[PDB]
C-alpha cells in the first residue's frame, strides 16, 4: 500500500532524521509506511533478523503483511513486505531447495495472474 | 414371505408403511413366475395412496387385454444436503458445497451467525 | 445391514485404483481425466478447483 | 398478492360473513345472506412434476371475514403473498474454497 | 448498537483494530471515535464479522444482510445414474437399463 | 498470588432468571480474551448434551401426511410445533420421558395441558399446539430422550409403535454465546484485557451449569495431550 | 502421484514402452503371485493400517517400484519368446 | 471404547532433533481440531517464557545507524546478528544477566568467543558474531533478560548506559507453529478431525516441552471459573 507524505520526505541527507521521523512517527507527522525520498520510516523502525521474526510479529498484530521493513533474508537485506517474504516461504516449502526457488520468483511485483 | 409382512392387504402393500429400494410393493404372479414391482433402486419414502381399477369398471376404461391396475403413491420429506441446488431471484445460481456447523460459521459481535456465504468473484 | 468391515474392504479396494471423469461436451483431450478416488459421505462429486478450466464445468 | 389471488391456488371469501368451522381439510363459512357453504382441501395432491399442493387454513373458528378475504392458503404462500424461498443472512465474502 | 450498549458494553478491541485497518483503506474517514466510525461503516452495509473458527476477526469489513434464496426444482438430474451391471438390449448387446 | 493472580481475573457473574447470564473475567494478560473465549464459545454451541423430542405417536393417524378431523394444523404442523417444546429434567439419571395429551372440544391446545409427570417440567407452558373445533379427539404421546448435538429424524430411528412417527431431535440446550473482550486499565500495565461471556440458553440448562460443563469437557480433551505416544 | 515419474520418464525412450512394461509386470506379479518379485528383503510398500502392503493391495504401484531398481530389465526381443510365452501362461 | 475412549486421541509425536516437532492428533470428533488447534498456537506464540537479548553497548557508538571502523558489519548488521543469540539460564533465580565481550586482531568473533558466565549457557556458540578487520577495537556488552513472546525495543526502553542501545527482545522460544486439521474418518463416519502440529523452536526447549508448557498454561488458566463471585 502506499499513503501520504505531509512532512519532508527527504531522508538520504539527514541522519538525525531517523530519530526526527521516528518522534514524527510518534505524533502523525508521518505515517509508518510514509513516501520517504530514500526510505519509508517502517524499513528505519523494524528490523527483522530472520524472516520467522517478520512473520511472528506479525502475528502480534505489530506489523501487517503489507507493510514494507527490512527483513535480513538468506544473504541480504530486503525491504519487503512480510507478505512477500511469506509467498517466497511458501514457494521454498512447496519445493525442496530454496535458492531455485528464490531464482524462479519475482519477490518485487504484486503476483498477477 | 418374511417381507411379505409389509405387503398386508392382497397384493398391495399396507398404507402407512416407509419402504427401502428393493422391496415389494405390489405382488403380481404370472405363468408360477413372479413379477412383482418392488421399489427402484435410489430411495424411498411413505406410501400414502393406493388407487386399484379393475374390470368392474364403474365409469372407467382400460386399454384392451389388461384386468386390472393400481397406483401407488409414494411421499418423502426432502431436506437441503450438499447435491441441492439454491438461487436468488438475480440469477446467482449456487450449489450447497458444504453444511458448517454453527459454532466454525461467521458470527456479527451479537451472538447471532450467518445463514449463507456468498463468494464476491461472482458480482 | 451395512457394516464397518465392509468401509474397510472398500478402502482395500480402491487403495491404488483410478477413475476416469468425463464432461459431457468433450471438446478436447483434457474433457476425459483420471483421478484417484476418495470416500465422502454425500450425494455429489467433490472436484478439485483447480480443474474447473480443464473441464469447461 | 396478485399473483396469488390471480392464480387459482388459495381460497377467498366471496362475500362478507363469518367462519363457521375450520378443520385439517374442510372450512364451513356461514356468509351474510344465511347461506353457508363448504370449501374442501386438497391436502396433499401430487402435481405434475411430483411436488405436493396443499391449502393450509388460516382462520380461526368463529372469525369474521371480508369480502375477497384470505382463507387458506397456497401451496407456496404465506400470507396471500407469493412465498417460495427463504430469507436467511447472507455474508459476502470468500469463504475458504468451498 | 444502542441495543449493545444498554447491556453495558462499548467497543471490542477486535473491533478497534478492524477500525483502524479500515480507517489505513480509506473506508472511514479518520479523526473520528469508532462510534461514528462503525456507524458510517454501517451505512456502506458493512459490519465487523468473527470466524468463529479462529475468534479472530476478519480483516476488513464484510457486507452481511438478508436476502431471499429459493431451492430449485430437483428432479432426477442430480441422481446417481450409477450402475455397475443390470439389463442388456435385445437387438444389439449394449447395455441399457 | 498478587503479581500474577490479583494481576489475573476476578471472576463475577450476572444472571437474569435461567435463561440469560453474563460471565465476566478480569483481568486477563493481553491475548487470552479470545484464547478463551473462543474455545468455550465453540464447546457452548457443539456438545452441551440435553434434551428434545425424539418420537411422536397419534392414536389416529397412521402416516406423517396425514390430518386429523377437527385439528386445523397438519401433522407436519403438529411435529413442527412440538419441535420447539422445552423440557428440564429434575433427575439426572433419567433418560427418557414420554408426555401424553388428551384433548377434545374448542380448545387452543398449548403446551400446558401435557400431563404432569414426576421429574419434567416445562419451561414454556404458553406454547402453542394445536386448534381443536369440535368434536376433535386428539390423543397422542411424546417421546422425548436426552441427547448431544443435533440428529437426523431417520438415523435414531426410534419405533416404539407401529404408528409412531419419528421426528428431528435438537440436543442443543444452548441458543446462543457471544463473548466480548475489552481494554482494561491496571497500575503497572495499561493494557489489558477483560473477557465477558454472554450465554442464551432454553432454560433446560441454568447458564452456569451450561459453562462449567464446556469448561469440564475442555479440561478433559486437554488431558489427552498429558500421555504422549 | 507416483515415486518418481520423472524417474521413470528418464530411462525409457517412450512413455508408451513405460506403460506396456510397467502393466505387463503386473501381469507375471499376478500370475505367479508377488513371490516373484525382486524387492523382498527390507524395502517393500508399507501400508498404513497394517503391512498389508506386503502382499498384493495394488499391483500397479508394485511393478513401478520394482522399476526404480535395478533389478528389472526390458528390451523387445531379450529372451527366445516362444518359450517362456509357453511357460508363462501354464503356471 | 472407540467412539469416545478408546479415540483417547491418539498422540503421535515426530521430533527431528531440538528444532522441529510434528504432534497428530487422531482420531477427533467433529469440530474440535479447531477448537484445540487455535488456542494452543496462540498460547506457544504468545506466553512461552524465554530469554532474548534485551539492549546493547558499544564503546565508540553514538547512534544506532552508525559504521564501526575496522568491523565491515556496521552496528544494525551487528544488532541482527545479535538478535538469534540464543541462551538457556541455569537457575530460576536469573532475571537479567549482563554478559561483556573483549575482543581485538584480524578473527572472526562468534558466540563461543563471549567470556563465560557460569550461570548462563548458549546454545549457538558457532554463532558468527562479526568479522575484524585489523584489530578492531570490538568491546561491547549486551543485558539479557527472560520474559514472554516479542517485544518491540522502542516501548520498554530498557537503558543500561546512557549511550546503550535499545534490542528488540525476541524471548519465545518456538520459532514458529503452524497447526493443520484434516477430515479423516472412522469406519463407518467420516466427520472426524485429525489435529496435526508442527513446531519450530530455536532449541532452547524442546517442541514437546513447549506444548507441555501451553497445555499446562490452558488448564491453569480454565481453572480461573472454579470459584464464582
Amino acid at each position: 500500500r502506499k499513503e501520504k507524505k505531509g512532512a519532508g520526505l527527504e531522508f538520504a541527507t539527514p541522519e538525525e532524521a531517523l530519530a526526527a521521523h521516528e518522534r514524527g512517527e510518534v505524533a502523525l507527522n508521518a505515517p509508518i509506511k510514509v513516501a520517504g525520498r530514500e526510505t519509508s520510516v517502517g524499513r528505519l523502525k523494524y528490523v527483522f533478523a530472520n524472516p520467522d521474526e517478520a512473520l511472528l510479529a506479525v502475528a502480534h498484530g505489530i506489523v501487517d503483511l503489507q507493510d514494507v521493513v527490512t527483513v535480513r533474508y538468506m544473504g541480504k537485506r530486503l525491504e519487503t513486505s512480510p507478505g512477500r517474504i511469506l509467498f517466497a516461504r511458501i514457494v521454498a516449502e512447496a519445493v525442496e531447495d530454496e535458492k531455485v526457488a528464490w531464482e524462479l520468483i519475482q519477490l518485487d511485483v504484486p503476483q498477477e495472474k | 414371505e418374511a417381507a411379505l409382512r409389509d405387503l398386508d392387504e392382497e397384493g398391495v402393500v399396507r398404507i402407512g408403511a416407509e419402504v427401502k429400494p428393493g422391496d415389494i410393493l405390489v405382488g403380481r404372479t404370472s405363468f408360477v413366475k413372479d413379477t412383482s414391482l418392488r421399489v427402484p433402486p435410489g430411495e424411498g419414502g411413505i406410501v400414502v395412496r393406493t388407487v386399484r381399477l379393475r374390470r368392474g369398471d364403474p365409469g372407467v376404461e382400460l386399454k384392451p387385454g389388461v384386468r386390472e391396475v393400481v397406483r401407488v403413491y409414494v411421499a418423502q420429506k426432502r431436506k437441503l444436503q450438499v447435491g441441492d441446488k439454491l438461487a436468488n431471484r438475480h440469477g446467482n445460481k449456487g450449489v450447497v458445497a458444504k453444511i458448517l456447523p454453527v459454532e466454525d460459521m461467521p458470527h456479527l459481535p451479537d451472538g447471532t451467525p450467518v445463514d449463507v456465504i456468498l463468494n464476491p468473484l461472482g458480482v | 445391514d451395512i457394516k464397518d468391515e465392509v468401509w474397510d474392504a472398500l478402502e482395500e479396494v480402491i487403495h491404488g485404483k483410478v477413475v476416469l471423469l468425463n464432461r459431457a461436451p468433450t471438446l478436447h483431450r483434457l474433457g476425459i481425466q483420471a483421478f484417484q478416488p476418495v470416500l465422502v459421505e454425500g450425494q455429489s462429486i467433490q472436484l478439485h478447483p483447480l480443474v474447473c478450466e480443464a473441464f469447461n464445468a | 398478492e396478485r399473483v396469488v389471488r390471480d392464480s387459482l391456488a388459495a381460497l377467498y371469501a366471496e362475500e362478507d360473513g363469518e367462519v363457521a368451522k375450520v378443520d385439517g381439510n374442510r372450512i364451513v363459512v356461514r356468509y351474510e345472506d344465511g347461506r353457508l357453504v363448504e370449501y374442501p382441501l386438497r391436502r396433499f395432491y401430487r402435481s405434475n412434476q411430483g411436488t405436493a399442493l396443499d391449502q393450509r387454513p388460516r382462520v380461526v373458528v368463529g372469525q369474521r371475514v371480508r369480502k375477497g378475504d384470505l382463507l387458506a392458503d397456497g401451496p407456496a404462500s404465506e400470507n396471500g403473498f407469493l412465498a417460495l424461498g427463504q430469507n436467511v443472512l447472507v455474508a459476502i465474502m470468500p469463504f475458504d474454497g468451498y | 448498537f444502542g441495543k449493545r450498549k444498554g447491556e453495558g458494553f462499548g467497543v471490542d478491541k477486535r473491533e478497534v483494530e478492524v477500525l483502524r485497518r479500515a480507517e489505513k483503506l480509506g473506508l472511514v474517514t479518520p479523526g473520528k471515535t469508532p462510534e461514528e466510525q462503525l456507524k458510517e461503516l454501517f451505512l456502506q452495509g458493512k459490519v465487523v464479522l468473527y470466524d468463529g473458527r479462529t475468534g479472530e476477526p476478519i480483516e476488513g469489513p464484510i457486507v452481511v444482510g438478508q436476502m431471499f434464496i429459493m431451492k430449485l426444482y430437483h428432479m432426477v438430474e442430480d441422481k446417481m445414474h450409477a450402475r455397475s451391471t443390470g439389463p442388456y438390449s435385445l437387438i444389439t448387446q449394449q447395455p441399457l437399463g | 498470588m498478587l503479581d500474577s493472580k490479583l494481576k489475573a481475573p476476578v471472576f463475577t457473574v450476572r444472571t437474569q432468571g435461567r435463561e440469560y447470564g453474563e460471565f465476566v473475567l478480569e483481568p486477563l494478560e493481553r491475548g487470552f480474551g479470545v484464547t478463551l473465549g473462543n474455545p468455550l464459545r465453540r464447546i457452548l454451541l457443539s456438545s452441551i448434551p440435553g434434551t428434545a423430542v425424539t418420537s411422536v405417536y397419534i392414536e389416529d393417524v397412521l402416516h406423517e401426511f396425514s390430518t386429523i378431523p377437527g385439528v386445523k394444523e397438519d401433522v407436519v404442523e403438529i411435529i413442527l410445533n412440538l419441535k420447539e417444546l422445552v423440557v428440564r429434567f429434575l433427575n439426572p439419571s433419567l433418560q427418557t420421558v414420554t408426555l401424553l395429551l388428551k384433548a377434545e372440544g374448542p380448545k387452543e391446545v398449548k403446551a400446558r395441558d401435557f400431563l404432569p409427570v414426576a421429574d419434567v417440567e416445562i419451561m414454556n407452558p404458553d406454547l402453542h399446539i394445536a386448534t381443536l373445533e369440535e368434536g376433535g379427539r386428539l390423543n397422542m404421546e411424546v417421546r422425548v430422550d436426552r441427547g448431544v448435538g443435533y440428529v437426523p429424524a431417520e438415523k435414531h430411528g426410534i419405533k416404539d409403535r407401529i404408528n409412531a412417527i419419528p421426528v428431528d431431535a435438537v440436543f442443543s440446550p444452548v441458543r446462543r454465546v457471544a463473548f466480548q473482550v475489552e481494554d482494561t486499565r491496571l497500575g503497572q500495565r495499561t493494557d489489558l484485557d477483560k473477557l465477558t461471556l454472554r450465554i442464551w440458553t432454553d432454560g433446560s440448562v441454568t447458564p452456569l451449569e451450561a459453562l462449567n460443563q464446556a469448561v469440564e469437557i475442555l479440561r478433559e480433551h486437554l488431558t489427552y495431550f498429558s500421555n504422549p505416544q | 502421484a507416483e515415486p518418481g515419474i520423472d524417474k521413470l520418464f528418464g530411462m525409457v525412450d517412450s512413455k508408451y514402452r513405460l506403460t506396456v512394461v510397467v502393466a505387463k509386470r503386473a501381469q507375471q506379479l499376478l500370475r505367479h503371485g508377488f513371490k516373484n518379485t525382486v524387492l523382498e528383503p527390507e524395502e517393500r510398500p508399507k501400508m498404513q493400517t497394517l503391512e498389508g502392503l506386503f502382499d498384493d493391495p495394488n499391483a500397479v504401484t508394485w511393478a513401478m517400484k520394482e522399476l526404480l531398481t535395478g533389478r528389472l530389465v526390458f528390451g523387445e526381443n531379450l529372451v527366445p519368446e516362444d518359450r517362456l510365452q509357453k511357460e508363462m501362461e501354464r503356471l
